[PDB]
């Protein structure tokens, strides 16, 4: 069901990746035949191995196949972090990044050297660093040291910020997200 | 770039 939907995104996005210069998997996905993510991963791993043997372990094709398997495993990792984020990241309706998740992502000002503080969602964390996804164009990811993090509740004018155009859009997207959160406006 | 976001390059 939802699994079939997520696997369709992965297969599609990996075919787009495959243009780095399998129907069986495509069929098994399209027909919703997979009953596990590890099962899907094993098939991708099998496909990788048959490919590396088919062309040679140092062929251009083997270089691409390893990259494709890596990216696929990355997709499955991301899917586990938050399946709502994963869905919205693929479907991408208008203001897709503004819709809240359950549980809600912690919102922080994240500082990278040279960029000043930028608003972001927390995807996961450990004691010394936080994996964040920034608001604004491109919606990129970065591991941020714990000491470069401030909770979203502090006023922005008290933080080192560089007010580029992209920064303003990011803050506008942040405010729209906070509104959707208060509204209880979930994506349907 | 992955749909869930690529790594933001250091300044
Ligand atoms: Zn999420």
């Amino acid at each position: 069901q939802e699994m079939g939907t997520y696997l369709r995104f992965i297969v599609s996005r990996m075919k787009e990746r495959a243009i780095d210069l399998v129907p069986t998997i495509q069929e098994k996905v399209n027909e919703g035949k997979y009953r596990s993510y590890e099962e899907f991963k094993a098939d991708a791993q099998l496909l990788l191995h048959n490919t590396v043997i088919f062309y040679g372990a140092a062929s251009a094709q083997a270089d691409i196949a390893r990259m494709l398997y890596k990216d696929t495993c990355h997709e499955l990792d991301e899917l586990q972090l938050c399946k709502n984020c994963f869905y919205l990241s693929n479907a991408r309706p208008d203001n897709w990044f503004c819709y809240p998740c359950i549980p809600n992502h912690e919102l922080v000002w994240a500082k990278m050297k040279g960029f000043g503080f930028w608003p972001a969602k927390v995807m996961q964390k450990e004691d010394n660093q936080v994996d964040v996804r920034f608001f604004g164009h491109h919606h990129q990811r970065a591991w941020i040291p714990s000491e470069n993090i401030q909770d979203i509740t502090v006023n922005v004018h008290r933080l080192h910020v560089k007010r580029s155009m992209g920064w303003k859009k990011a803050c506008d997207e942040l405010e729209l997200h906070q509104r959707f959160l208060r509204e209880g406006r979930f994506w349907k | 770039a992955p749909a869930t976001g690529g790594v933001k390059k250091p300044h």
